[PDB]
Protein backbone atom coordinates (compact mmCIF):
# COMPACT_ATOMS: atom_id res chain seq x y z
CA UNK A 1 0.00 0.00 0.00
CA UNK A 2 2.81 2.38 0.19
CA UNK A 3 4.68 1.56 -2.80
CA UNK A 4 3.63 0.70 -6.40
CA UNK A 5 0.30 1.87 -5.48
CA UNK A 6 -2.49 3.18 -7.92
CA UNK A 7 -3.54 6.73 -6.08
CA UNK A 8 -1.44 9.09 -4.06
CA UNK A 9 -2.43 12.43 -2.63
CA UNK A 10 -0.73 15.71 -3.78
CA UNK A 11 2.46 17.83 -2.64
CA UNK A 12 0.24 20.35 -0.12
CA UNK A 13 -2.48 17.89 0.81
CA UNK A 14 -0.24 14.88 1.57
CA UNK A 15 -1.14 12.10 4.41
CA UNK A 16 1.21 11.21 7.21
CA UNK A 17 0.54 7.11 7.28
CA UNK A 18 1.32 5.88 10.75
CA UNK A 19 3.61 3.45 10.23
CA UNK A 20 4.43 1.61 13.32
CA UNK A 21 4.72 -1.86 15.39
CA UNK A 22 6.12 -3.94 12.36
CA UNK A 23 9.07 -5.53 10.14
CA UNK A 24 10.28 -2.01 7.82
CA UNK A 25 12.66 -4.21 5.60
CA UNK A 26 14.60 -2.39 2.73
CA UNK A 27 15.69 -5.55 0.98
CA UNK A 28 11.90 -6.72 0.28
CA UNK A 29 11.32 -3.70 -2.16
CA UNK A 30 13.44 -4.15 -5.01
CA UNK A 31 11.18 -7.19 -6.36
CA UNK A 32 7.84 -5.13 -6.32
CA UNK A 33 8.84 -2.18 -8.68
CA UNK A 34 11.87 -0.24 -10.05
CA UNK A 35 13.23 2.56 -7.93
CA UNK A 36 14.63 5.48 -10.20
CA UNK A 37 16.33 7.86 -7.23
CA UNK A 38 17.53 6.15 -4.31
CA UNK A 39 18.96 8.67 -2.84
CA UNK A 40 19.01 9.41 0.95
CA UNK A 41 20.23 12.00 2.93
CA UNK A 42 21.60 11.61 6.97
CA UNK A 43 20.90 7.59 6.69
CA UNK A 44 22.41 4.34 4.51
CA UNK A 45 20.01 2.34 2.81
CA UNK A 46 22.24 -0.46 3.71
CA UNK A 47 22.17 0.14 7.55
CA UNK A 48 18.43 0.36 7.57
CA UNK A 49 18.01 -3.27 9.41
CA UNK A 50 20.80 -2.64 11.63
CA UNK A 51 19.31 0.12 13.32
CA UNK A 52 15.61 0.28 14.35
CA UNK A 53 13.42 3.66 14.07
CA UNK A 54 10.21 4.33 15.62
CA UNK A 55 7.13 6.31 14.45
CA UNK A 56 7.79 6.41 10.68
CA UNK A 57 6.07 8.66 9.38
CA UNK A 58 5.06 8.19 5.33
CA UNK A 59 4.90 11.18 3.38
CA UNK A 60 3.81 10.58 -0.08
CA UNK A 61 3.40 12.77 -3.24
CA UNK A 62 3.18 12.80 -6.82
CA UNK A 63 5.70 15.35 -8.68
CA UNK A 64 7.04 16.06 -11.68
CA UNK A 65 10.41 14.35 -12.47
CA UNK A 66 12.07 18.33 -13.05
CA UNK A 67 11.65 18.72 -8.98
CA UNK A 68 12.92 15.22 -8.20
CA UNK A 69 16.26 17.35 -7.03
CA UNK A 70 14.45 20.16 -4.58
CA UNK A 71 13.54 16.73 -2.16
CA UNK A 72 16.50 17.24 -0.39
CA UNK A 73 17.37 19.19 3.11
CA UNK A 74 18.44 22.51 2.20
CA UNK A 75 17.20 23.44 -0.93
CA UNK A 76 15.73 25.94 -2.89
CA UNK A 77 12.64 26.46 -5.23
CA UNK A 78 9.19 26.14 -5.37
CA UNK A 79 8.64 22.89 -3.70
CA UNK A 80 11.13 23.98 -0.94
CA UNK A 81 10.05 27.15 -0.42
CA UNK A 82 5.71 27.63 -0.73
CA UNK A 83 5.12 23.90 0.02
CA UNK A 84 6.30 21.28 2.18
CA UNK A 85 9.86 21.74 2.81
CA UNK A 86 12.38 19.07 4.70
CA UNK A 87 14.06 20.19 7.83
CA UNK A 88 17.95 21.05 8.25
CA UNK A 89 18.71 18.62 10.34
CA UNK A 90 15.94 15.84 8.88
CA UNK A 91 16.69 12.57 9.94
CA UNK A 92 15.16 9.92 7.19
CA UNK A 93 15.41 9.47 3.86
CA UNK A 94 13.38 9.55 0.37
CA UNK A 95 11.76 6.39 -2.04
CA UNK A 96 11.04 7.64 -5.26
CA UNK B 1 27.71 18.59 21.62
CA UNK B 2 27.66 18.17 17.86
CA UNK B 3 30.52 20.64 16.66
CA UNK B 4 28.09 21.68 13.87
CA UNK B 5 27.15 18.31 12.88
CA UNK B 6 24.06 16.38 12.53
CA UNK B 7 24.74 13.80 15.70
CA UNK B 8 27.46 13.92 18.90
CA UNK B 9 28.75 10.82 19.20
CA UNK B 10 30.56 8.69 16.02
CA UNK B 11 28.65 5.90 16.20
CA UNK B 12 25.02 7.26 16.05
CA UNK B 13 26.28 8.57 12.27
CA UNK B 14 28.88 5.62 11.62
CA UNK B 15 25.22 3.43 12.84
CA UNK B 16 22.82 5.16 10.26
CA UNK B 17 24.56 6.58 7.69
CA UNK B 18 27.80 5.04 5.79
CA UNK B 19 31.55 5.91 5.99
CA UNK B 20 32.05 6.97 2.97
CA UNK B 21 29.57 9.89 3.28
CA UNK B 22 29.70 10.12 6.84
CA UNK B 23 33.59 11.20 6.54
CA UNK B 24 33.22 14.76 7.33
CA UNK B 25 30.74 14.16 9.85
CA UNK B 26 33.44 12.15 11.62
CA UNK B 27 36.32 14.72 10.73
CA UNK B 28 34.53 17.26 12.51
CA UNK B 29 33.52 15.39 15.92
CA UNK B 30 37.64 14.38 15.95
CA UNK B 31 38.37 18.13 15.40
CA UNK B 32 36.30 19.31 17.51
CA UNK B 33 37.02 16.84 20.58
CA UNK B 34 40.77 17.20 19.97
CA UNK B 35 40.58 21.11 20.50
CA UNK B 36 39.01 20.77 23.82
CA UNK B 37 41.35 18.45 24.75
CA UNK B 38 43.78 20.91 23.53
CA UNK B 39 42.29 23.50 25.62
CA UNK B 40 42.00 21.04 28.95
CA UNK B 41 45.45 20.41 28.61
CA UNK B 42 46.30 23.92 28.45
CA UNK B 43 44.19 24.93 31.57
CA UNK B 44 45.71 21.33 33.29
CA UNK B 45 49.07 22.75 32.69
CA UNK B 46 48.55 26.22 34.22
CA UNK B 47 46.91 24.79 37.45
CA UNK B 48 49.63 22.46 37.25
CA UNK C 1 39.47 38.25 8.16
CA UNK C 2 38.06 36.05 6.52
CA UNK C 3 39.13 32.89 7.54
CA UNK C 4 39.38 30.84 4.10
CA UNK C 5 35.68 32.19 3.47
CA UNK C 6 34.18 34.77 0.55
CA UNK C 7 33.29 37.49 3.71
CA UNK C 8 34.36 38.84 7.01
CA UNK C 9 31.19 39.81 8.49
CA UNK C 10 28.02 37.08 8.85
CA UNK C 11 25.65 39.70 7.67
CA UNK C 12 27.48 39.81 4.32
CA UNK C 13 26.78 36.18 3.18
CA UNK C 14 23.30 36.01 4.89
CA UNK C 15 22.19 38.61 2.90
CA UNK C 16 23.53 37.49 -0.82
CA UNK C 17 23.11 33.56 0.13
CA UNK C 18 20.76 31.68 1.85
CA UNK C 19 21.36 30.25 5.66
CA UNK C 20 20.97 26.58 4.49
CA UNK C 21 23.80 27.70 1.59
CA UNK C 22 26.21 29.56 3.27
CA UNK C 23 25.92 27.50 6.63
CA UNK C 24 29.40 26.45 5.94
CA UNK C 25 30.91 29.96 5.82
CA UNK C 26 29.43 30.43 8.79
CA UNK C 27 30.66 27.46 10.77
CA UNK C 28 34.43 28.30 9.54
CA UNK C 29 33.43 32.18 10.88
CA UNK C 30 32.68 30.85 14.34
CA UNK C 31 35.52 28.23 14.61
CA UNK C 32 37.82 30.84 13.55
CA UNK C 33 36.95 33.53 16.11
CA UNK C 34 36.60 30.93 18.73
CA UNK C 35 40.20 29.26 18.18
CA UNK C 36 41.24 33.30 18.28
CA UNK C 37 39.49 33.81 21.67
CA UNK C 38 41.28 30.76 22.59
CA UNK C 39 44.54 32.18 21.98
CA UNK C 40 43.63 35.54 23.29
CA UNK C 41 42.68 33.72 26.58
CA UNK C 42 45.48 31.83 26.73
CA UNK C 43 47.78 34.55 26.86
CA UNK C 44 45.64 36.49 29.07
CA UNK C 45 46.01 33.67 31.69
CA UNK C 46 49.96 33.61 31.15
CA UNK C 47 49.98 37.73 31.42
CA UNK C 48 47.79 37.08 34.74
Amino acid sequence: EVFNATRFASVYAWNRKRISNCVADYSVLYNSASFSTFKCYGVSPTKLNDLCFTNVYADSFVIRGDEVRQIAPGQTGKIADYNYKLPDDFTGCVIA
Amino acid sequence: SNFGAISSVLNDILSRLDPPEAEVQIDRLITGRLQSLQTYVTQQLIRA
